[PDB]
């Protein structure tokens, strides 16, 4: 189960990160 | 054991002086400053992404810290960055607001500790290279 949790995780917190990021 | 009643009052004081000069564009400290700013990118993460929040994944004592470390090495598994640093933070807290909805509160001093020397022996070093928190505050303060 929860690797993809994990996974998830990355990604949404990856969006986040290109947002302040692009600032 | 219990420690000083003055350095209990002193705390209070130094607590609710912070938040006063936070709001009109001051801080104590760089550490107040910082706790400000995660607290926010935290409430900001939870509001950008409620939907991936939800009901995670036989949350027992037992393997708990197991199914903690993994998830974990997992988020970094390819690198750090600011956004995962805070997507590490939020996680820490639904584990937190979730063990307590079983009683479990047990479990929330001991999260704690996972955090603080993951933090210490394993995002420390990235954060430190990366400009370090100072940094952080900029990209993601308000
Ligand atoms: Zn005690």
């Amino acid at each position: 189960p929860e690797i993809w949790i994990a996974q998830e995780f990355r990604r949404i917190g990856d969006e986040f990160n290109a947002y302040y990021a692009r600032r | 054991p219990l420690g000083s009643m003055s350095q209990s009052n002193r705390e209070l004081v130094v607590d609710f002086l912070s938040y006063k000069l936070s709001q009109k564009g001051y801080s104590w400290s760089q550490m107040a400053a910082v706790k400000q700013a995660l607290r926010e990118a935290g409430d900001e993460f939870e509001l950008r992404y409620r939907r991936a929040f939800s009901d995670l994944l036989h949350i027992t004592p037992g393997t708990a810290y197991q199914s903690f470390e993994q998830v974990v090495n997992e988020l970094f598994r390819d690198g750090v960055n600011w956004g995962r640093i805070v997507a590490f933070f939020s996680f820490g807290g639904a584990l937190c607001v979730e063990s307590v909805d079983k009683e479990m509160q047990v479990l929330v001093s001991r999260i704690a500790a996972w955090m603080a020397t993951y933090l210490n022996d394993h995002l420390e070093p990235w954060i430190q290279e990366n400009g370090g928190w100072d940094t952080f505050v900029e990209l993601y303060g308000n």
